[PDB]
């Protein structure tokens, strides 16, 4: 009557330096599916299908996004499970915007100079583009909430009028304008109003900007220069 | 190679690079990635699907703090893996 | 912010970046740099000399083992120094 | 009567973890210069220019350019010096395409919740794109002596041939047509002949051509995908 009770551990196991006259089998099947928890906050799941003499098993996860992580839970066994009438885990927290390499193998594992070795598999976390985890704490403050509403009119072929509603957050912003190669380029600054909150920028182009496509970068101080954009066509108004 | 919307940094640059597994059996960690760059060349901030041949791609590397399990016993030897791929600009003489 | 052609590697970038000082009284090496990206947007590969708006300057960071002499006693933790730049293309959402 | 002595070391000094109730001074000047020894070796020239009680000073070479680099060693004095009436170095090799920060602080140094520490000086060292050190193991290789001759010739619009020297170093060869964006673009494999080393490359061209400036990239092996290129300009022949 086995149960799962799962700690955590980061480095090296006692059992990978010391050696064992007999070996454990290995874990037939592993899997993993992302799962979140009612409020947001994510947490993985790790369930595997699974001889006498077995101790416990070790589940090291790797996320390579801009950075550098490494964390590491091990889950061990509670008494000897002998009858054939699967577990599963919910122990690592995931980030955004970050691939995940993980992978499991059973203690004792195969001494050295000596081969099969496990196996692992692979999944990547969702965005911040997606409308499930647009709620998080880094994605609203970043510009995931706010909603721009563009409205830019062309004032004549050298000149393009831009209507964007402003937020507290920022008082410069980017601006763009992109069809085939770039046509136009300004920085504005704007101090913001609560009585009146929409903006006015005027901005040279060199060419028919007809059509062509408006993009919006926000000079928020919280996420650089990096940061999210929104879109816009150019809408000719009378 | 191509650059895609959602990330992270490796499908989303302009020389993207995809990540190659060195397993290891007496390493920790366990298991490395190296950054491949499937590019020979950079891509067009156009559409980043197609590549563009007036650029170049150069890895750049690092010393990170490996441990090997050589007869047993612990030891402590950096090892050179692959960070990522970055776009430099051609030399030219003649 | 511009490209140059001897290099190496740091004014040879599409998005260079400068090396930055930073000093302690307690640290191995006394002296870091991190990188710190100059050119906010990315330059054209037609010239290398002007910037073009068209691509994203976002910093990749590692952690590095230092030695601290904290009150004596040595002390190991993880340091944050920042590699190098890289030109990644933008995220649009709508 | 001092005389100039040093080592390697590189680390924590066994001065740096133990306390001084007295603190010696700091050097005056110190100024680093490159060297280069007669055959090729290039090396930095270290010189400092210097309280009664004071032992030695620490040497340490550090850059980073796709890399870093990092070695330290020591310097000791024999006997004190109270006369009035200059110091030098030479103990470290220089890499290809690096820059350089030099580092040295005299030894005992400043104690915890202090001030005065060392000084630092630039240095760019060239690479082997320049004719002094165009000779270097590494590069001549890459493609420093290879002279191509290169001559382009346009039969019609459409295509264009480039004529230059096969080398024995490369079968494989990639071509750059720039003159306002990118109007050719090919891949051909020729191979080195004893008997006949002058070959033909056929490339297509889309648009007007004349004026352009023919650009060569090789890929050999040794130098991957960054290797030295060679500039050729199109050149109407008869
Ligand atoms: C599993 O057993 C080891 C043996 O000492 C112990 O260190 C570890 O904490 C145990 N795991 C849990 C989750 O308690
Ligand atoms: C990651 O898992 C996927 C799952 O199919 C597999 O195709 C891929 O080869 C794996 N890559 C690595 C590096 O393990
Ligand atoms: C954009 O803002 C200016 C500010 O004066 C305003 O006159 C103009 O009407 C606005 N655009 C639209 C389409 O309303
Ligand atoms: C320098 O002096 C230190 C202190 O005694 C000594 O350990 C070291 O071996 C000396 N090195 C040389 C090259 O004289
Ligand atoms: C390079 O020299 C300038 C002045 O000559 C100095 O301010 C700067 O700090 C030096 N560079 C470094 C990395 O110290
Ligand atoms: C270029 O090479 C071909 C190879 O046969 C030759 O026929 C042609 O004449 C060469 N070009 C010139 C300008 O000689």
């Amino acid at each position: 009557e086995p149960t799962v009770q799962c700690g955590s551990e980061t480095g090296p196991s006692p059992e990978w330096m010391l050696q064992h006259d007999l070996i454990p089998g290995d874990l037939r099947d592993l899997r993993v599916e992302p799962v979140t928890t009612s409020v947001y906050s994510i947490l993985m799941n790790v369930s595997w299908v699974l001889i006498r003499l077995l101790k416990a098993t070790k589940i090291c996860v790797t996320g390579k996004s801009n950075f550098q992580s490494y964390s590491c839970v091990r889950c061990n066994y509670t008494e000897a499970f002998q009858t054939q009438t699967t577990f599963s885990y919910i122990g690592f927290p995931v980030e955004l915007n970050t691939v995940y390499f993980i992978g499991a193998h059973n203690i004792p594992n195969a001494n050295m100079n000596e081969d099969g070795p496990s196996m692992s598999v692979n999944f990547t976390s969702p965005g911040c583009l997606d409308h499930i985890m647009k709620y998080k704490k880094k994605c609203v403050k970043a510009g995931s909430l706010w909603d721009p509403n563009i409205t830019a009119c062309k004032k004549n072929e050298e000149t393009v009028e831009v209507n964007f509603t402003t937020t507290p957050l920022g008082n410069r912003y980017m601006a763009l304008i992109q069809h085939s190669t770039i046509i136009g380029f300004s920085q504005v600054f704007e101090p913001h109003q609560k009585k009146q909150t929409r903006a006015s920028v005027v901005i040279p182009v060199t060419g028919d900007s007809e059509g062509a496509t408006v993009q919006l970068t926000p000079y928020f101080p919280t996420c650089g220069s990096d940061c999210i954009r929104h879109k816009g066509t150019v809408v000719l108004c009378p | 190679c191509r650059a895609s919307e959602d990330g992270p940094l490796n499908s989303r640059a302009i020389s993207p690079w995809r990540y190659e597994l060195d397993r290891d059996l007496n390493r920790l960690p366990q298991d490395l990635y190296h950054a491949r760059c499937l590019c020979p060349h950079c891509v067009s901030l156009q559409t980043g699907s197609h590549m563009d041949p007036r650029g170049n791609s150069e890895l750049l590397y690092h010393n990170q703090t490996v441990f090997y399990r050589r007869p047993y016993c612990l030891e402590r030897r950096l090892y050179r893996v692959s960070l990522a791929c970055v776009c430099v600009r051609p030399r030219v003489m003649g």
